[PDB]
C-alpha cells in the first residue's frame, strides 16, 4: 500500500486539482462507473494509487475538499463528473462562505475548525491499511488555499511526522503588484512553514507558465483555465512510477529521495518539453530518441524562472529524467552519454552530478503511448535569484506603509515582518554556500 | 539424424503429438543417389511443425515474456511494495516457517500494485 491522500486546497488549487482528476481516469483504462473496459488493469496497474480498492468496482478519489469560496468547490460537484465523487470521505457537503479573501481568514479557520478538518482525512484512511503520506495542493495564490494550507503543514508533521511531507505550492503573479499586492507577505509566510516542516517542496512560478504556454499552445491569450491545462499534465507526469513500473525510483519517497541534497535546498526546477501542436507531424517518422532529452537540459520547457546568464554560474547536481511510454529502451543510456560531451549537465566543483534516469511501459491511450514524453524535475543552485526576486520587492513594500496594519485586520497583532526577512535570507545563503 | 530423433523425442514426452510430421509420412525416401536432399527436407520440416507448436498453444512467447519479466525486476512497483513486506520477516531471526507467509504476503501486494494477470503471477514460489 502507497495511500496518498491529497490535499488539494485554494482558490486556483481546487480548479487545478479538478483537472488533475478528468486526467487520470482517461489513461487508467476506465470509465467513472466501474471497470467496463478491460485495458483497465492489463494498462494500468495500480488502480487504487489515488483512488480506494474496489468493493465492487466502486471508486472513491482520495482528496479532500476545503475552501473560503463555495464556487471553486461547486465546479467540481457540478461537473460532467460527479458520481465519481462522493462527498462523505471527501467533504461534508455544503462548506460555508468566508470572511474573506485574506490569509489570516483561513488561517485562524484552521484553529477552530481543527476538530472536524482532521476527521475527514480518517473517513479515508479507514481503508488505508498503512498510510504512505500526504501531498499538499495548496495554492499560495489566495489567501484561501495559503491560509488552510500553512496551517495544514504543521499539523501534518506533528500527528503524523512518520509520513511524507511535500508541496505544489504554485506561487502568486510576480508581474503583478498593483493586482495582488498582498503577494510579499502571504507567500513568504508559507515558506517559512515550508523549510523547518517540510524537506522537499515542488514550486512552480506562474509567470514562467506563460513563458512556455504560447510558444507552445500558441494560443491568443492564457486565461485561467488555459494555464490549469499545463498544470494538470505535469502533477499526473510526476508520479508515472507509482501507477506504472519502473526499475528506478518506483516510490515517490523514492522520487523525492534522490532530489535533496540538503534541507533549505529542495525548491525543484520542473521542466516538460512535449506541448507543441505540431508534436503531431514529427511523431510519425520518429523523432530519435538520441535527441528528446538533451532537449531538456537546456531551457526552452522550463516552468521556473531563471536567467540565460547565470546558467554558467550554477550547477546542476541532481536531475531526474522521467521518460513515459516506450522510447527504444536501450539508446537511453546511449543518449546520456551525450549529456557530458555538451556539458547540459553541470557538475558541482567538489564532487560528481547524477542523472537518475527512469522509464515506463504504459496504458493504451494515444498522446501518451506513441508520443514520447520527458518530464525533468531538476535541482539547480540557480534557484535563489527568485528569492533575491521577491526580497527586493517585500522591503521596498513594507516602506510603502502597506499591509502592516491592513493585514492585521485578523490574529496579526505583533510584529513578525523581520522574521520572514531573516527566514528568506537564510535560505538564500544555505543554497549558495553549498557550492564551491 | 540425431537432431531430427531429438525433436521426436518431445513429441514421445508430449500427449498433443506423438509425431512430427503429417506429410512426410505419405512420401518414403529410401535415397542413395538423392539421400542428402530427403533427409534434410524431412528435418527442417519436423521442426516447422515444433516451431509452430510452442509459439501457438504452449505459448513460449508468453511464457519467455514472465520469466524475464520478474526477475529482472520489470514489474517494479509490485516488487519495491512486496519488499516492504518482506523487511518486516526480516525481523524475525530465520526459521524454517519464513516462505509459507511470504507467499501469503505475495498476494496481499498482488492485488494492491493490481498487475496484468494475478493467477499467472500466482507461479512466483519464495523459497527460503
Amino acid at each position: 500500500p502507497r495511500e496518498i491522500i491529497t490535499l488539494q486546497l485554494g482558490q486556483c488549487g481546487n480548479q487545478i486539482g479538478f483537472e488533475f482528476w478528468k486526467q487520470l481516469c482517461a489513461e487508467h483504462g476506465i470509465s467513472p462507473e466501474g471497470i467496463v473496459e478491460e485495458f483497465a488493469t492489463e494498462g494500468t496497474d495500480r488502480k487504487d494509487v489515488f483512488f480506494y480498492q474496489a468493493d465492487d468496482e466502486h471508486y472513491i478519489p482520495r482528496a479532500v475538499l476545503l475552501d473560503l469560496e463555495p464556487r471553486v468547490i461547486h465546479s467540481i460537484l457540478n461537473s460532467p463528473y460527479a458520481n465519481l465523487y462522493n462527498p462523505e470521505n471527501i467533504y461534508l457537503s455544503e462548506h460555508g462562505g468566508g470572511a474573506g479573501n485574506n490569509w489570516a481568514s483561513g488561517f485562524s479557520q484552521g484553529e477552530k475548525i481543527h476538530e472536524d478538518i482532521f476527521d475527514i482525512i480518517d473517513r479515508e484512511a479507514d481503508g488505508s491499511d498503512s498510510l504512505e503520506g500526504f501531498v499538499l495542493c495548496h495554492s499560495i495564490a489566495g489567501g484561501t488555499g495559503s491560509g488552510l494550507g500553512s496551517y495544514l503543514l504543521e499539523r501534518l508533521n506533528d500527528r503524523y511526522p512518520k509520513k511524507l511531507v511535500q508541496t505544489y505550492s504554485v506561487f502568486p503573479n510576480q508581474d503583478e503588484m498593483s493586482h495582488v499586492v498582498v503577494q510579499p507577505y502571504n507567500s513568504l509566510l508559507t515558506l517559512k512553514r515550508l523549510t523547518q516542516n517540510a524537506d522537499c517542496v515542488v514550486v512552480l512560478d506562474n509567470t514562467a507558465l506563460n513563458r512556455i504556454a504560447t510558444d507552445r499552445l500558441h494560443i491568443q491569450n492564457p486565461s485561467f483555465s488555459q494555464i490549469n491545462q499545463l498544470v494538470s499534465t505535469i502533477m499526473s507526469a510526476s508520479t508515472t512510477t507509482l501507477r506504472y513500473p519502473g526499475y528506478m525510483n518506483n516510490d515517490l519517497i523514492g522520487l523525492i529521495a534522490s532530489l535533496i541534497p540538503t534541507p533549505r535546498l529542495h525548491f525543484l526546477m520542473t521542466g516538460y518539453t512535449p506541448l507543441t501542436t505540431d508534436q503531431s507531424v514529427a511523431s510519425v517518422r520518429k523523432t530519435t530518441v538520441l535527441d528528446v532529452m538533451r532537449r531538456l537540459l537546456q531551457p526552452k520547457n522550463v516552468m521556473v524562472s531563471t536567467g540565460r546568464d547565470r546558467q554558467t554560474n550554477h550547477c546542476y547536481i541532481a536531475i531526474l529524467n522521467i521518460i513515459q511510454g516506450e522510447v527504444d529502451p536501450t539508446q537511453v543510456h546511449k543518449s546520456l552519454q551525450r549529456i557530458r560531451e555538451r556539458k547540459l549537465a553541470n557538475f558541482i566543483p567538489w564532487g560528481p552530478a547524477s542523472i537518475q534516469v527512469a522509464l515506463s511501459r504504459k496504458s493504451p491511450y494515444l498522446p501518451s503511448a506513441h508520443r514520447v514524453s520527458g518530464l525533468m524535475m531538476a535541482n539547480h543552485t540557480n534557484i535563489s535569484s527568485l528569492f533575491e526576486r521577491t526580497c527586493r520587492q517585500y522591503d521596498k513594500l513594507r516602506k510603502r506603509e502597506a499591509f502592516l496594519e491592513q493585514f492585521r485586520k485578523e490574529d496579526i497583532f505583533k510584529d513578525n515582518f523581520d522574521e520572514l526577512d531573516n527566514s528568506r535570507e537564510i535560505v538564500q545563503q544555505l543554497i549558495d554556500e553549498y557550492h564551491a | 539424424i540425431l537432431s531430427t530423433g531429438k525433436y521426436l523425442n518431445v513429441v514421445r514426452e508430449c500427449g498433443h503429438d506423438v509425431t512430427c510430421p503429417d506429410a512426410k509420412e505419405i512420401t518414403y525416401t529410401l535415397k542413395e543417389q538423392a539421400y542428402v536432399e530427403r533427409i534434410e527436407k524431412a528435418y527442417n520440416y519436423a521442426s516447422k511443425v515444433l516451431l509452430d507448436f510452442l509459439m501457438e498453444e504452449e505459448e513460449l512467447v508468453a511464457h519467455l515474456r514472465s520469466i524475464k519479466h520478474y526477475f529482472l525486476m520489470d514489474q517494479g512497483d509490485f516488487f519495491v511494495h512486496f519488499m516492504d513486506l518482506t523487511e518486516e520477516e526480516l525481523k524475525k531471526p530465520v526459521d524454517d516457517i519464513i516462505p509459507t507467509r511470504l507467499e501469503a504476503l505475495l498476494e496481499l501486494a498482488l492485488r494492491m500494485s493490481t498487475a496484468n494477470t494475478d493467477p499467472f503471477k500466482d507461479d512466483l514460489k519464495i523459497e527460503l
